[PDB]
């Protein structure tokens, strides 16, 4: 009759990070 | 022909980043989402624990 | 000691209208 | 070579629809998750409290 | 007072389905 | 001038390539934390419903 807590912080902060990250991923053509 | 190839390139780079922007917005949603859960998993589970420290 | 309720209800409907929506993003 | 670049174009289009049929699917099965994930956490909350009106 | 448990294994194998089957969407062009 | 074409073949298939890692990476994150507030839920259910046995 112990209740126990979850941590996923790691997750939840490595989501957001990623999605920062992909703004790295946009494609930026050279003009023709 | 080169300009029809140039204009297919940005086509796919257009679509590209539109995708990558709803992509963007469901990571930030998800992440949202489960901190909210952790935090009312968190209380309730002091809450049970609670009860029965007081019980 | 009260037990709290959780509310993501937003969360879940944008990741179901993204899933819907993608399909604007799809090239033809 | 023309040819060359415009089925390259074909090739990145197909894989890219791919890619985001499957995204789809991972985006229905998380929000799936998450609000089978808030009923049972809201359930259990109203049976806590429920629990301890009852005491 | 019944407290109901959740089981969300479907989709958590699905989230890692599609990690893995992402790798055949990657592009490799003709040189 | 078509090696400008190239050469933005090569960059949209690169991006792409790496935004699809990326969106991996993610997907293992968001099943982990999944993973976790499943086992969590259950053990405070659990939990929860042997206090009421108890009472």
């Amino acid at each position: 009759i112990n209740a126990s807590v979850v941590n996923i912080q790691k997750e939840i902060d490595r989501l957001n990070e990623v999605a920062k990250n992909l703004n790295e991923s946009l494609i930026d053509l050279q003009e023709l | 022909t080169q300009n029809v190839l140039y204009e297919n390139q940005k086509l796919i780079a257009n679509q590209f980043n539109s995708a990558i922007g709803k992509i963007q917005d469901s990571l930030s949603s998800t992440a949202s989402a489960l901190g909210k859960l952790q935090d009312v998993v968190n209380h309730n589970a002091q809450a049970l624990n609670t009860l029965v420290k007081q019980l």
